[PDB]
């Protein structure tokens, strides 16, 4: 049983300093590339961190870089986040989220439960997801689209394309990774599309417990960049 | 005097059997094969080393994307290769380090070894704890895994040292059906592509034709001089070559049920270790002990080509799905990827 | 060695 | 004793069926041979080469 | 007078194009063939390596003695002498190193199963470097063009008192890169013999006794070969730094001579150590 | 070029650096293959070195860490899987010297003392084993003492001349043994007569490997 228990939230002074955890058992942590993601209160998904497996590789979003710290403790199996310099705009939820990179993997499929934390008072690849909300009936067939404004096809063959589901309370789940591939566990009611720059998630029989807000992510490079996400509300 | 009348009435269905063969034996493929083109310059390039194995490789198997591989050496690791890109996908540890066989199954969900420890052992590949772990372990053979070939992901044959070969059902770990007659170590065995029949080569120099579902021997292939090491079917299923240590390969033919040619030169007398077709089944791909793999015209037995690559034994070779490329694997722990 | 002086 | 008195008759069992199997003219088996081949040849990337785009391994 | 110019150019022309020669075919083959690994393929090659940077440098020499002038300018000058140092101790204690390889994996094998794997043997190599590094960039920072009676000499200046850094480095030089290797070699080739004689594999048939005297033969061989390449030259750099002797043609002469001995270690150790190998023999 | 491949090339070097460090453990080990024909002792010998094909032990030593394989069970033709044993470090070759006067079972060829110099004529010579060093554990010498008194030592070597003495018959047995070695000058045997109490033969096989890696360190260095 894979767990991912995020701890440390709180509320801060701005100018502050405070340490996330993420606790990890029921797998193989040491071999995860492990992934910081936020949410803002009422805003989308924003990445802000990532550490390979091995400690090797590490790379900081733009607005973090300098002042946020990731690290991991191989042998306890906990994930760090030392952030410093808090500011109002570091108010969300945070996310744990590990990652294997291999041929064939489904990175990204597996998001902790999530930390509140409230903070008192360009060559990026811009994902676009243009329709903000859809009234759907169940039984019907929805397709949701997303556009980049870089092409996403690499000379390796591959489209670096992820959908993902954040149901009502709920973190965010791995639908499609590499834009046609289904995730693990995932209904064949699902589906995705697409070429180059502009991609589709089909639908087919949407059910009750569908409803939620999809977002597209590319992970062609680094930074990793969400769309704004598209959300189904029930007619 | 029952073993008596017994031993002498063997002789004369034996007598009967070949009879017949030569009844139906009106020409020869070679003299039929005469009229078509050779296949001519068969030059072929290393295009690929994989480095990392650190003890000599007894095994390998595509997988049926054509793009992944698996290597077992008796450093006690069963590597997953992208062929492709060279990097190493999965690298497991395996309990008993003596190791003869591995086998890819054609859903990628698994892979297969085995060896000295007379177990089979079945790896699930796609954990959600991100390793790889020991899902099954088969035992019940009382010699050497000598190979082994998933038929899907919850049945495989194996062959082994103790003259049998076998059926395993995975999920219950039981052998279901049990395959005696060859009198001698079966050393290799090959699936036929609709997998309903699979063929065998055993010690005793004889290779046997098996129905999986009815569980017995529908025919049996005589002709070589010494070990059977190596089997393979032809593309179509119908004929079947047999690599044995007396420097031979006896391609037969299932329906007329006799070897139609012997691929040899003079010059070669080492045994061979390995035999695979070509996607159209004109070149028969087979590794000596020699150090090269020669290529023949399957039709005409020529030899076509020479792969000479490796400073040791080459043990094991494999021809991809889409017949894109070949890979060998030696005792010198590398494998190389031609085309 | 030795050369250069 | 007992042993070879077993395996004798389960030798003349299996020979008994192997030899009642039906069976082609080796004519009409080695022509089949021959048309898998020729019929199939232009899909063996190891008889034609593909040139070097298509190579996945030179790609 | 061209007499003695003629043969001393070519005693250095001898060896150094011997030198470069065999020290690349060296390098050739253990790149090709061999392969990194084992330990001791790793020394050989850092051995080659050295050796033959250091017979890099004889043509100048030559090309300083003929005109009696350096015409490279201070940028080569201060190079040239780095490397020279540089080198001359990059092989020695590569030598020194292998010596005590060796000895290691005669008479500790336990201990030598752990000590001798490829990766200890670059980082021992490595760190060889460093230590060579540890001379040869003061030899660069205080090598320097002056002006000679003739026309211009590159040469090693020194602090005053100039005599003081001078015997000083004379005799750093002569402990570190003679003494003590020559002690480190002896001891541990002897002990590698002496503990040879009472193994069973050399101590019972007349070809396993040929067998031992082969191998201490090869012992025996590489010392004296060391010693007779290197000892002259430091004998008479000490006798000149002790005693003004007068200069006359016999001495310059006599005075190359021992320079071209010395770099004839840098000519005999390739064929010694690579040709006169049984695993380079296959 | 390399979008996602950079953290699949960074995977394959961290797995890649634990196969180079897997290897240098296992470049340590001293491999031992146990050989002897059924009751030759070699489970005691197992059992002094102590506290399914191939059963496995291991062990530590003056450091040295010792790990011996005993084919056991082995129901097959030794020529298919006997190359897969190249490269050990010594052989120990078990010999019951009881065994010499043994009584042929109803259809046995040959006498058991007889079968031992077959397999060890076979193992000594076998192509794979050329350049390796044999260890002969001649055991069961208190049941030979016993045994020496009453049955003499024809029953086993017809062509015997000499006394029913333990040192005339030992020394010819041993003999015996290792006069087989075609290869005396490239391989070397080392004998030792154990017992059931013997305690000293573990110092024996590690005085024996020790001498074993001298040659393979020669070898290495260029020396040999």
């Amino acid at each position: 049983d894979v767990q991912l228990v995020e701890s440390g939230g709180g509320l801060v002074q701005p100018g502050g300093s405070r340490k996330l955890s993420c606790s990890a058992s029921g797998f193989a942590f040491s071999s995860f590339g492990m992934h910081w993601v936020r949410q803002a209160p009422e805003k989308g998904l924003e990445w802000v961190a990532y550490i390979s497996s091995g400690s090797g590789t590490i790379y900081y979003a733009d607005t973090v870089k300098g002042r946020f710290t990731i690290s991991r403790d191989d042998p306890k199996n906990t994930l760090f986040l030392q952030m410093t310099s808090l500011r109002s705009e570091d108010t969300a939820m945070y996310y744990c989220v590990r990652s294997i990179y291999y041929y064939g993997s489904s990175p990204f499929d597996f998001w902790g439960q999530g930390t509140t934390l409230t903070v008192s008072s360009g060559s990026d690849i811009v994902m676009t997801q243009a329709t903000s909300s859809v009234p759907v009936t169940p039984g019907e067939s929805v397709s949701i689209s997303c556009r980049s404004s870089k092409s996403l096809l690499h000379s390796n063959g591959n489209t670096y394309l992820y959908w993902f589901l954040q149901r009502p309370g709920q973190s965010p789940q791995l639908l499609i990774y590499r834009m046609s591939n289904l995730a693990s566990g995932v209904p064949d009611r699902f589906s995705g599309s697409g070429s180059g720059t502009a991609f589709t998630l089909t639908i087919s029989r949407l059910e009750a417990e569908d409803v939620g807000v999809y977002y597209c992510m590319q992970h062609l490079e680094y930074p990793l960049t969400f769309g704004a996400g598209t959300k189904l509300e029930l007619k | 005097s029952e073993l008596d009348q017994l031993r002498q009435e063997a002789e004369q269905l034996k007598n009967q059997i070949r009879d017949a063969r030569k009844a139906c034996a009106d020409a020869t493929l070679s003299q039929i094969t005469n009229n078509i083109d050779p296949v001519g310059r068969i030059q072929m390039r290393t295009r690929r080393t994989l480095r990392g194995h650190l003890a000599k490789i007894y095994a390998m198997h595509w997988g049926t994307d054509s793009r992944l591989l698996v290597s077992a050496s008796q450093d006690g690791k069963l590597i997953i290769w992208d062929s492709y890109t060279t990097n190493k996908v999965h690298a497991i540890p395996l309990r008993s380090s003596w190791v003869m066989t591995c086998a890819y199954a054609p859903s990628g969900n698994y892979v297969a070894c085995g060896g000295l420890d007379n177990i089979c052992s079945i790896y699930n590949l796609k954990t959600r704890e991100g390793n790889v772990r020991v899902s099954r372990e088969l035992a019940g053979h009382t010699g050497y895994l000598s190979c082994c070939r998933f038929l899907d992901d919850n049945q495989i044959v194996t062959s082994s040292g103790d003259t049998t070969c076998a059926l395993w059902d995975i999920e219950t770990g039981q052998q279901t059906t049990t395959f005696t007659g060859h009198t001698g170590d079966v050393m290799s065995l090959s699936l036929a592509p609709d997998t309903r029949l699979f063929v065998s080569g055993a010690c005793d120099a004889s290779a046997k034709l098996w129905d999986v579902r009815e569980g017995m021997c529908r025919q049996t292939f005589t002709g070589h001089e010494s070990d059977i090491n190596a089997i393979c079917f032809f593309p179509n299923g119908n004929a079947f070559a047999t690599g044995s240590d007396d420097a031979t390969c006896r391609l037969f033919d299932l329906r007329a049920d006799q070897e139609l040619m012997t691929y040899s030169h003079d010059n070669i007398i080492c045994g061979i270790t390995s035999v695979s077709f070509s996607k159209s089944g004109r070149l028969l791909l087979a590794g000596y002990d020699d150090f090269n793999c020669n290529v023949w015209d399957a039709l005409k037995a020529d030899r076509a080509g020479v792969l000479a690559g490796h400073d040791n034994r080459v043990s094991c070779l494999g021809v991809t799905d889409d017949g894109m490329a070949v890979a060998t694997g030696s005792w010198d722990s590398f494998l190389k990827i031609w085309n | 060695y030795x050369g250069f002086x | 004793n007992t042993a070879s008195i077993a395996q004798a008759r389960k030798l003349v069992e299996q020979l008994k069926m192997e030899a009642n199997i039906d069976r082609i003219k080796v004519s009409k088996a080695a022509a089949d041979l021959m048309a898998y081949c020729e019929a199939h040849a232009k899909e063996d990337p190891l008889l034609t080469p593909v040139p070097a785009s298509e190579n996945p391994f030179r790609e | 007078s061209m007499i003695t110019a003629i043969t001393i150019m070519a005693l250095y022309s001898i060896v150094c194009v011997v030198g470069l020669f065999g020290n690349f075919l060296v390098m050739y083959v253990i790149v090709r063939y061999t392969k990194m690994k084992t330990a001791t393929n790793i020394y050989i090659f850092n051995l080659a390596l050295a050796d033959a940077l250091a017979t890099s440098t004889l043509p100048f020499q030559s090309v300083n003695y003929l005109m009696g002038t350096w015409p490279f300018g201070t940028i080569l000058c201060k190079i040239v002498i780095s490397i020279d140092y540089y080198n001359m101790f990059t092989s020695i204690w590569t030598l020194c190193t292998m010596s005590v390889d060796r000895y290691i994996a005669v008479c500790h094998p336990v201990k030598a199963l752990d000590f001798r794997t490829p990766r200890n043997a670059k980082i021992i190599n490595v760190c060889n470097w460093i230590l060579s590094s540890a001379i040869g960039l003061p030899v660069m920072f205080m090598a320097t063009t002056k002006y000679r009676q003739g026309s211009i000499d590159c040469t090693l200046t020194f602090s005053h008192p100039t005599w003081y850094w001078e015997n000083l480095l004379k005799i750093c030089v002569f402990i570190f890169a003679f003494i003590m290797p020559v002690l480190i070699i002896t001891v541990c080739y002897g002990l590698m013999i002496l503990r040879l004689k009472s193994v069973r594999m050399l101590s019972g048939s007349k070809e396993k006794d040929r067998n031992l005297r082969r191998i201490t033969r090869m012992v025996l061989v590489v010392v004296a070969v060391f010693i007779v390449c290197w000892t002259p030259i430091h004998i008479y750099v000490i006798i000149k730094a002790l005693v003004t002797i007068p200069e006359t043609t016999f001495q310059t002469v006599s005075w190359h001579f021992c320079i071209a001995l010395g770099y004839t270690n840098s000519c005999l150790n390739p064929v010694l150590y690579a040709f006169l190998d049984e695993n380079f023999k296959r | 070029l390399s979008a996602e491949d950079k953290a699949a090339v960074e995977r394959s070097k961290m797995i890649d650096r634990n196969l180079r460090e897997d290897g240098e453990k296992a470049a340590k080990e001293v491999k031992l293959l146990l050989l002897g024909a059924g009751e030759s002792g070699k489970s005691t010998i197992v059992k002094q070195m102590k506290i399914t094909g191939i059963v496995e032990t291991h062990f530590t030593f003056k450091d040295l860490y010792f790990k011996m394989f005993d084919v056991g069970g082995q129901r097959s033709e030794r020529k298919k899987w006997i190359h897969c044993f190249e490269g050990v470090t010594a052989i120990i070759f078990c010999v019951a010297l009881s065994d010499y006067d043994l009584v042929l079972a109803e259809d046995e060829e040959m006498n058991r003392m007889h079968e031992s110099m077959k397999l060890f004529d076979s193992i000594c010579n076998n192509k794979w084993f050329t350049e390796t060093s044999i260890i002969l554990f001649l055991n069961k010498k208190d049941l030979f003492e016993e045994k020496i008194k009453r049955s003499p030592l024809t029953i086993c070597y017809p062509e015997y001349t000499g006394s029913n003495t333990y040192e005339e018959a030992a020394a010819y047995i041993q003999c015996q043994f290792e006069d087989l070695n075609r290869r005396k000058d490239t391989k070397e045997i080392y004998t030792h007569f154990t017992c059931a109490t013997d305690t000293k033969n573990v110092q024996f096989v590690f005085d024996a490997v020790t001498d074993v890696i001298i040659k393979n360190n020669l070898k290495e260095c260029g020396l040999y």
